[PDB]
RNA sequence: GUGAACAGCCUCUAGUUGAUAGAAUAAUGUAGAUAAGGGAAGUCGGCAAAAUAGAUCCGUAACUUCGGGAUAAGGAUUGGC
RNA sequence: GAAUGUUACCGCAAUAGUAAUUGAACUUAGUACGAGAGGAACAGUUCAUUCGGAUAAUUGGUUUUUGCGGCUGUCUGAUCA
């Protein structure tokens, strides 16, 4: 399970829902709904809609940059998978998600 | 030495298949006879695992890697990732890359010293697969073969190549390889090399289409028969003479 | 192919259902009596 | 002429007439043997459609592309409160088919069955079954005689039950009655586990679990007067022909002057009974059990219940099933939970399945979040928070 | 699946009717493919054959060089452009719709593919896979 | 085409395929018309039924015409064995006959429909129809003794053998019985009887062997006399017809014990009256039967037919026997031997080097200290393989990957990664020393708090 | 007013509320529409739909009776302040 | 749909119709068979063409929810509406 932030909005995509676009360049773009894959058609900006969250974060709102959202790193590393790290992991998650 | 194998019904051992100096990766299709394939010449000596790649049993070219390191392509799933790591002794690195390429057993022929890359991978990918496999990297293409991956075969003991490969540019990358290199054909004259078997130190695995001159050529460059080091290949000039 | 009313493959589904096709539905059918058995035991 | 064209015709002849079914609980044509070996259990159960979700799950099946894969695939949701049996029914075998011998009730029926038996419910009187139940007084002679009856000639018994109306989030609150054929061998331990059950309930568990094979039974969508083109998938004529385009151009011919019944004219089309075999249980979620749509990976305090509610549902407080596909019947409609009637464990059935995640996201509208925590902590607080 | 093709295949949308024109995806020289025919292509009663990614067709050089012209050869289908759902749980589709010209065998005639190729495709068609550079 | 034209299309004889054309016409076609009918429309069926007979007979004759080989500019060899089998002139004119009788056929019924398109009653086209089937009927009768040779030329050409005159191949030459049959047995696998009888081998035998990663075809043959050629047996001519036109390297045996009772005086005649046959073959002498005779204790009188036939410049001897096949190999490599330098001298009428632009091979310790598997031992490996095969075999067994990977303690290893906490993936916050990152977030959550920054 | 225009639409003076209606929106029809991928593979036959449509600018061929073709064709813009 | 004392529930089934069809991927196999070329079959599995029955999980299409937002002309004095 891979949930995906949309291309667009930023919301999650997840597994059974949206539409995903390649482009010839291999650019892979998921759409978390129609209203997404629609505007990407019509190559609206997603930085110039009060809707999208990337306007949100140029704009000032839902601030872009903080100490927790950098443990939402997709990270590339096989960690050896321990299960005292699992669970450890779990309550990190429990703990930011308060803080965030 | 040399051993004939197959998978379901593709002579295509590269395809389905990675094999290094120190792990091997078979695909999950079917069954267990090309696992039971690789252990008869393998047994329990260094892991083999089961894995796929982008949920398609093609992992061989979506991967490369060598002793030191594996790289996977981005489409790979962390399960799968996680899955091969815990498999892997952690000698072995693995690291996700992204770029605009997919296919790094296509776009990647390298081997435990050297490695070759597609001219266009782009410099982030070409760091991060020095750094990772301890191997130096050039930009080459195997006689105007872009796909350098798929139509060369390399080991630290020789090297394969696809038979229109021009005398001097076999020349000249043998010398950047630092290891000999022979034009020659597998699994009955086909000319992708580097999918139609898989090799490595001292183990080599082709199609059962490879007919007996061209498994002969193979033992001789890859030198896995004993006293074997390309000295017998003067002797299978000869025959190489008359079957041309 | 063969269709249903095939003798062989009848045979062959008869043959298969007498192995362990038949204790896996026995099993299941043991199971379940265990809990009829709790909604009454309750 | 020989149509100068072989093709296959429209529509399945079997299925004939298609008029509408008799009523809106389809009765079972058929129980699955009785195997005079295994224990006295149920054979079918009843549940109404709760709506649909989507499961992704590992899937483990030698020899197939998609081993040790996560193929997505849609789940229905059936609403299947405990039910209680109030009676048994005994059956005779007759030289002219299977009779009725005799019934017997529980002492004791329930208000939902009550209101069954009445239209007028409000203005009627409430006579129930008062004077039977009085068969129970001090001697009881009565019932017993009818039970040893039943056991001295019943081949086959059937205990009547009927679903916790109340418990459903349905807006009606009568309740449906039906039969349920018993299996197991010792005809008289049927009669006598029936007896020990009168006024029980007997939950979904008792008679289904994970990975069983169940046949669903149910009345299908209706839709009304239909044309031909979609009842019968007939092709459509060119462009603005003579007495329309949607229908059959060519009814008859010289001989016979009379119109087949296989001609497939138009009709009415949907709420005919159907049965379909071979639903995979993949779900048996306990009323009780808090988290019923977390699985063994998400373990998220979460439900089934979708966000905002099934659409055209409630918000299933109770024991349900969940079942691979898709079921006949439309969502509020009552559905019957019936065996394979056969050894179904073909490798398909025997493999166990496993969710890896189970969809509770909203089905009303697009919805992106699978509980309200998640849509909060996107879209962070709003103006009425604060 | 047919000659050439490696294992089952399962079905997906159908993009491809037949006399479809389809951008050329090897370096073979070939600009479009038109297609004539769909090979392992069902039977019924006014139904066109319909390709689909990964799929065997036989089509004809409608441009590129003159040699190819005015001849049929086999084509394996690399993008189909109409979305298809993947068992992933996705649907996807690509910018165009492409093939790549092979042999009955399934052998790649070019030495090289370009653009994305299809992750069925590749998986279905070792040769395709061994001589594309970019899976989705 | 070539090599074992085994796919010709079986030919029934003249009244079985007269029968097959009638019958498939009377069934595939329809019988039903009536004088009520108009007269166009029988005239469309009769005229449907004699179409369809005709293009049945073509059908056939053109399938009997295109199944055999063509034996016109196939290939010398070839060309010469049916001539020699099927005495080319009269297999040509059974050709010729059935080609002349599919022209025949066709013209018939040309001419039939174009009669019948004119047809003015239901009895004149019936009579116009049963003329043209009676036409090709007596057509194919007139056939009878062509298709049944032909069905038999057929066999055999299918049974014969399929040699490449192009390829590197053997060919024994000797008396009968010398032992060519039971050479051909011991230096390749193949059937062939070794039988002491005059003519053991009837025809020839082919048989395949490896030498140095090269492909070589043995080939025996029944051997010749000494008649001049002026009288001879088809037997021997195709054994001199297969020493001529092919490139093959020939051996002539011989038996120097009482057997073979053409003596050697007998053998070494043969031997030059040969030799026209062997100025291009690089011939090689091989004496057999050397383990009763040992030609080393031969008159030096005998030995002088020996010396006169070493006389000519390419031929050389060489002892084996059929007991003692050790000797087989040792005349295997020599012929090898000489064909392979002949072909490498007609032919002409390489690796790369590093060069030096450290890195050497590597082999891990439980390669080097590996146990070679075998397969009939019955200690060998436990075969993952057959360990799927005890628990179902393929398709049933269901491989549990979770067995071999490795992880730092068993007591977990069938485990599951949960995948999922409430949105922001577990797999994505996994990551080692996550107390460091929790206990520096739980500092700066202690310096906002005091400093009031929640209000 | 908009608008090249007595072109289409709204409003002003003025004149009308006249065409049997009520309750749903089954099939099939009357009139007008939308559509994932292919773009005529359907049909005797591009039958019917669709596509460019005004203004400004670049530019405009074969032929010719030199008058025409021509708005040939093929291309770029059109809002508000 | 009246009529069989009435209403309601649960049933049995005389009778009428009926259905599923075909291909390919492994295993068994590069084994029997072969001089070589090449190539079997059954059992267990897995997909697929056509047809039939369902349902919108997910995706596409459809909009009178005229639900929301935008645009031209014109009218309510301007704005909002
Ligand atoms: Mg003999
Ligand atoms: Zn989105």
């Amino acid at each position: 399970m891979r949930i995906y932030q949309c291309h667009f909005c930023s919301s999650p995509c997840y597994p059974g829902h949206g539409i995903m676009f390649v482009r010839n360049d291999a650019k892979e773009f998921r759409f978390c709904r129609s209203k997404c894959h629609k505007a990407f058609k019509q190559r609206r900006n997603p930085r110039k809609l009060k809707w999208t969250k990337a306007f949100r974060k140029a704009a000032g709102k839902e601030l872009a940059v903080d100490s927790t959202l950098t443990f939402a790193q997709r990270r590339n590393v096989p960690v050896r998978y321990n299960r005292e790290l699992v669970a450890t992991t779990l309550k990190a998650m429990a703990r930011i998600e308060e803080i965030r | 030495m040399a051993t004939r194998t197959q998978f379901e019904n593709s002579n295509e051992i590269g395809v389905f298949s990675k094999l290094t100096n120190t792990y091997c990766l078979v695909a999950v299709g079917g069954s267990e006879n090309f696992y039971s394939a690789f252990e008869a010449e393998l047994g329990d000596a260094i892991p083999i695992v089961h894995t796929t790649i982008a949920g398609t049993r093609i992992i061989g070219r979506m991967t490369a890697g060598n002793r030191r390191g594996l790289l996977v392509p981005t489409q790979t799933t962390d399960q799968e990732l996680q899955h091969l790591r815990n498999s892997l002794p952690d000698s072995v690195k693995i690291q996700r890359v992204e770029e605009r390429l997919s296919a790094l057993g296509n776009v990647i022929c390298c081997n435990d010293y050297v490695a070759l890359v597609h001219p266009d991978i782009d410099r982030e990918t070409e760091e991060l697969i020095s750094d990772v496999l301890g191997v130096e990297v050039f930009r080459q293409t195997i006689s105007g073969n872009i796909l350098v991956g798929s139509y060369c075969s390399l080991s630290n003991q020789g090297g394969l190549v696809h038979p229109q490969t021009s005398v001097q540019d076999q020349e000249e990358l043998s010398s950047l390889l630092q290891v000999p290199l022979v034009a020659g054909t597998v699994n009955r004259g086909s000319s992708v090399v580097g999918a139609g078997m898989v090799v490595n130190d001292y183990l080599a695995v082709t199609g059962l289409d490879t007919t007996a001159p061209e498994l002969s050529v193979i033992e001789s460059i890859f030198r896995l028969q004993d006293a074997q080091p390309e000295s017998i290949s003067g002797n299978l000039r000869d025959t190489l003479i008359e079957t041309y | 192919a063969k269709s249903l009313r095939a003798s062989s493959h009848l045979n062959a589904k008869s043959v298969k259902r007498r192995g362990v096709f038949q204790k896996a539905v026995d099993a299941r059918e043991q199971r379940i009596s265990d809990k009829l058995k709790e909604d009454l035991l309750k | 002429s020989h149509r100068k064209y072989e093709a296959p015709r429209h529509g399945h002849l079997g299925f004939l007439p298609r008029k509408r079914a008799a009523s809106i609980r389809a009765r079972v044509k058929a129980f699955p043997k009785d195997d005079r070996s295994k224990p006295v259990a149920l054979t079918s159960f009843l549940g109404y459609k709760a709506g649909m979700t989507t499961i992704v799950r590992d899937l483990d099946r030698p020899g197939s592309k998609f081993h040790k894969r996560e193929v997505v695939e849609a789940v229905t949701v059936v609403d299947t409160p405990p039910v209680v049996v109030v009676g048994v029914v005994g059956y005779v075998e007759t030289p002219r088919g299977l009779r009725s011998l005799t019934t017997v009730w529980a002492e004791h029926l329930s208000d939902e069955v009550k209101r069954r038996f009445y239209k007028n419910w409000y203005k009627s009187k409430k006579k129930a079954f008062t004077k039977y139940s009085a068969k129970y007084a001090q001697d009881g002679a009565g019932i017993e005689r009818e039970l040893a009856r039943i056991k001295k000639y019943a081949s086959v018994v059937r205990v009547l039950v009927h679903t916790q109306i109340r418990k459903t989030p349905l807006a009606q609150k009568k309740a449906h009655l039906a039969e349920i054929q018993l299996n197991g061998g010792s005809i008289s331990e049927k009669v006598d586990w029936a007896r020990e059950h009168f006024e029980k309930t007997v939950a979904v568990d008792s008679v289904f679990e994970q990975n069983e094979m169940i046949d669903a039974i149910a009345v299908t969508k209706g839709h009304g007067f239909e044309g031909v083109t979609h009842r019968w998938g007939t092709k459509k004529l060119p462009r603005k022909t003579h007495r329309g385009l949607r229908k059959v151009a060519c009814i008859g011919a010289w001989h016979p002057a009379h119109v087949m019944w296989s001609v497939a004219r138009a009709g009415q089309r949907g709420y005919h009974s159907r049965t379909s075999i071979n639903h995979k249980i993949y779900r048996v979620g306990k009323g009780d059990d808090e988290a019923n749509g977390a699985t063994s990976f998400d373990r998220t305090k979460k439900t089934i219940t979708p966000m905002g509610g099934f659409v055209h549902y409630g918000e299933i407080k109770n024991d349900f099933i969940m079942v691979k596909g898709c079921i006949p019947g439309n969502r509020k409609r009552i559905v019957t939970l019936r065996k394979s009637l056969y050894t179904n464990t073909s490798r398909k059935a025997l493999e166990e399945v496993s969710l890896k995640w189970i969809d509770t996201a909203s089905k009303f509208g697009k919805g992106r979040f699978q509980t309200p925590a998640e849509k909060h902590a996107f879209m962070g607080t709003l103006k009425k928070d604060l | 699946s047919g000659n050439g093709a490696q294992g089952t295949k399962f079905r997906i949308s159908l993009g491809l009717p037949v006399g479809a024109i389809m951008n050329c995806a090897d370096n073979s020289g070939a600009r479009n493919l038109y297609i004539i025919a769909v090979k392992g292509s069902g039977s019924r009663l006014n139904r066109l054959p319909a390709a689909s990614l990964g799929d065997m067709v036989m089509a004809t050089v409608k441009k590129g060089k003159p040699e190819l012209r005015k001849k049929v050869m086999p084509a394996i289908v690399v993008r189909q452009a109409k979305s298809w759902r993947r068992r992933d749980g996705v649907f996807l589709y690509f910018e165009d719709n492409a093939g790549v010209i092979a042999n009955p065998k399934g052998e790649m005639k070019g030495s090289a593919i370009t653009g994305p190729v299809g992750k069925e495709c590749a998986d279905l068609w070792p040769r395709v896979a061994s001589n594309s550079g970019v899976v989705v | 085409m070539q090599l074992s034209w085994k796919d010709i299309p079986t030919v029934a004889p003249a009244n079985d395929l007269l029968d097959i054309v009638l019958n498939r016409t009377q069934r595939k076609t329809p019988t039903v018309i009536r004088p009520g009918f108009k007269i166009t429309r029988i005239r469309a069926f009769y005229m449907r039924k004699v179409k369809y007979t005709g293009e049945g007979f073509v059908e056939k004759f053109e399938d009997i015409l295109k199944g055999f080989p063509n034996i016109n500019d196939v290939h010398p060899f070839h060309r010469d064995l049916m001539d020699t089998l099927y005495e080319k002139n009269h297999y040509k004119i059974s050709l010729a006959a059935i080609s002349r009788a599919k022209s025949l056929v066709e013209q018939v019924a040309r001419d039939y429909v174009r009669l019948l398109k004119f047809g003015q009653s239901l009895f004149q086209c019936k009579q116009l129809k049963r003329a043209a089937l009676g036409r090709m009927a007596t057509i194919v009768k007139k056939l009878r003794d062509p298709l049944a040779y032909l069905e038999q030329v057929r066999q055999h050409i299918g049974r014969l053998p399929s040699i490449d005159p192009n390829t590197r191949t053997l060919l024994i030459c000797g008396y009968p019985n010398v032992g060519k049959s039971s050479f051909l047995r011991c230096i390749t696998k193949s059937d062939v009887d070794v039988q002491p009888y005059a003519f053991t081998t009837k025809s020839l035998y082919v048989g395949h062997f490896d030498y140095k990663y090269l492909r070589f075809q043995a080939i025996d043959t029944p051997g010749i006399l000494d008649r001049p050629t002026e009288e001879m047996n088809n037997i021997e001519m195709q054994s001199i017809y297969a020493i001529a036109h092919l490139r093959s390297c020939v051996l002539y045996f011989m038996d120097l014990s009482e057997q073979c009772g053409f003596t050697i005086e007998a053998q070494v005649k043969l031997f030059h009256s040969i030799k026209p046959l062997f100025a291009n073959k690089s011939v090689m002498v091989v004496i057999n039967k050397t383990d009763i005779i040992r030609p080393e204790d031969l008159d030096e009188e005998r030995a002088q037919l020996l010396e006169s036939v070493k006389e000519v410049p390419g031929v050389e001897i060489m002892t084996s026997s059929c007991q003692l096949e050790e000797n087989v190999m040792e005349v295997r490599n020599k012929a090898c031997e000489k064909l392979l330098a002949s072909r490498i001298e007609n032919k002409l009428k390489h690796v790369a080097q590093p060069q030096a632009r450290k890195r050497t091979p590597f082999i891990p310790e439980s390669v080097k200290n590996l146990k070679k598997y075998d397969p009939e031992d019955p200690n060998r490996r436990k075969l993952a393989r057959d360990i799927e095969a005890e628990n179902g075999g393929a398709g049933v067994f269901n491989v549990n990957l979770k067995d071999k990977y490795l992880l730092e303690d068993d007591e977990w290893k069938n485990d599951i990664m949960p995948e999922i906490l409430d949105g922001k993936n577990v797999y994505d916050f996994l990551d080692p020393e996550i107390a460091a990152k929790l206990q520096a977030l739980e500092e700066e959550e202690e310096k906002l708090e005091n400093e009031g920054f929640y209000n």
